[PDB]
């Protein structure tokens, strides 16, 4: 018999691989399918972080013009989470996406000024570049290697018209003059539901470098480099549903036989 | 909320035979 | 509809059709009582099979299956061999054969390739059968491509019978997946289903092989243009509108 340990196991997969702006649909079908409250909301709690950890789920909080998104690289603990651009923390609640009791948070260190110059370039990138996406920048010592994180979300969510779209994009500075080392993943996911289950599930990584000089000047520099490569990327893609369209689906099946008329089945059943 | 089509469309009538596992 | 299997059928909705099949396989573990129910109500993309007695390629999914053996429609045997698999009625096998040739034919018509396979069984009142149609490309090429077409269809027969009572339950999925230096990995995948249902007359110069015939072509020519706008129209619309 299945465990109920591959169950659990199951139940968070199913909960993680919920398509953008459908967790709730999805919670609420594994919810039924195990009729256990407490063991869901027990041996599903990382599930639920995660998905919105890996999602980059945007969030409102209450006093702050501003949106910060949901990361792996934010995770303060205990459900909390790093806004770094409005220098507070935040309580997530992962089930209702709901932001709470912002509290002040001490931000200060060497990289604030690099991450600040970033944050301030990306920020204007983003806004030019998506119709509502939202970024955090992020400023790390990881391997005593300093380190600038800055994470891109887009989405459209139109459940009624059945379809949900989310852009991701995750770029990597790790800032060690006098060249800096580049990488980054970008990712799309289209989700279309209307008698039936379509998904487009993209991903493209980048690999880079860049001169490492002043703050400011890096910050363009770097932004350059992400306007070029997420710009290509947005192309081609286009590029290659045309050509998909054009001559792989063309050659699955004809629209009509050479005939250029429906088959006459009583030809068919005759010989 | 969706509609399931595949729920009835018609189901083989005798009694099947489970597949391992 | 709160019902445990709409729940699953919905959770199928909404996963990734990139895992399908893990998906199907994961749900049956979590709710293992609808096992049943999930395997015939779950589609799942078509495997090609070789039928070794008449060197003819034949199509797996759960309507020609019994136990872990699949039945062949031209030699009418199953591989593995069973010693009691179910088998249409002598009757219905003549059909069966007369369906599986007509579809052949169609087949090569629209698809100009592929493998196809007609199973039917017997109802009360009338029967049933799945039309199946195959058509890959062998992976070879940038841009790799999968058609599965998978048409239930349900007959009631009347006191005649001179009419019929014909259900249509098609679902078309499309694979299209690259990996260019441009667009990176690009994985467009999933499925459509449509439903319908119509009283024909039944006759010498309508037989039920003409008026399914007729019924699955012109569901089919429907869902093909309908995969084209949502997949090269509506999804990337969505892409576009993101960026």
């Amino acid at each position: 018999r299945v465990s109920d340990e591959e169950k659990v196991r199951i139940a968070a997969k199913f909960i993680t691989h919920a398509p953008p702006g459908e967790f709730n649909e999805v919670f609420n079908d594994v919810r039924l399918l195990l009729n256990n409250d407490n063991l869901l909301r027990e041996g599903a709690a990382h599930a639920f972080a995660q998905y919105n950890m890996d999602q980059f789920t945007p969030v409102k909080i209450e006093g702050y013009d501003d949106q910060v998104l949901i990361t792996e690289h934010g995770d303060l603990g205990n459900g909390r989470f790093l806004d770094p651009r409005n220098k507070i923390s935040f309580k997530f609640d992962h089930l209702r996406k709901e932001a709470s009791d912002p509290q002040p948070e001490d931000t200060e260190s060497a990289l604030k000024q690099w991450r600040d110059a970033c944050d301030s370039a990306l920020r204007a990138y983003v806004k030019d570049h998506y119709p509502n996406g939202f970024c955090t920048v992020y400023g790390k010592s990881i391997d005593g290697q300093q380190t600038i994180i800055a994470c891109i979300e887009s989405h459209q969510f139109q459940p009624k018209n059945f379809w949900n779209g989310r852009w991701r994009s995750e770029w990597k500075f790790t800032i060690t003059p006098p060249t800096a080392q580049v990488a980054a993943v970008l990712k799309i996911q289209v989700h279309y539901y209307e008698d039936g289950n379509v998904q487009l599930v993209s991903h493209k990584d980048i690999q880079d470098s860049v001169q490492v000089s002043s703050d400011v000047q890096t910050a363009k520099e770097f932004i350059k480099i992400i306007e070029n490569a997420e710009n290509e990327y947005q192309t081609a893609i286009s590029e290659n549903y045309q050509t998909m369209s054009d001559t792989t689906f063309k050659a699955l099946r004809r629209q009509l036989p050479v005939t250029r008329t429906k088959i006459d089945w009583n030809k068919i059943l005759s010989y | 909320y969706l509609a399931h089509p595949t729920r009835d469309r018609a189901k083989i009538q005798h009694s099947r035979r489970p597949p391992t596992r | 509809s709160d019902q445990q299997l709409d729940c699953a059928l919905d959770l199928m909705r909404r996963l990734p059709p990139q895992q399908i099949e893990k998906n199907l396989s994961d749900l049956i573990d979590l709710v293992p009582s609808l096992c049943e129910d999930l395997l015939s109500s779950v589609d799942q993309p078509l495997k090609i099979a070789r039928d070794k007695v008449v060197g003819k390629d034949y199509l797996l999914c759960d309507y020609n299956r019994d136990g872990d053996s699949y039945r062949s429609p031209w030699s009418n045997k199953y591989d593995p061999p069973l010693e009691d698999g179910a088998m249409p009625s002598a009757r219905l096998r003549k059909l069966e054969v007369e369906a599986n040739n007509a579809f052949d034919q169609y087949r090569d018509l629209y698809f100009e390739g592929g493998v196809s396979s007609v199973y039917l069984w017997d109802l009360d009142h009338g029967f049933a059968g799945v039309i199946l149609i195959k058509k890959a490309g062998d992976g070879s090429k940038k841009i790799k491509g999968c058609w599965d077409s998978i048409h239930v269809v349900e007959v009631q027969e009347k006191s005649s019978g001179r009419t019929a009572h014909y259900k249509l339950t098609s679902t078309v999925m499309l694979w299209l997946q690259t990996n260019k230096t441009g667009s990176g990995t690009m994985n467009l995948g999933g499925s459509l289903t449509r439903q319908m249902e119509k009283d024909e007359t039944v006759s010498d110069s309508s037989p039920h092989i003409a008026n399914i015939g007729r019924l699955v072509e012109d569901m089919e020519n429907k869902i093909r243009s309908t995969l084209n706008e949502i997949y090269f129209g509506k999804t990337k619309d969505i892409v576009n509108g993101l960026r």
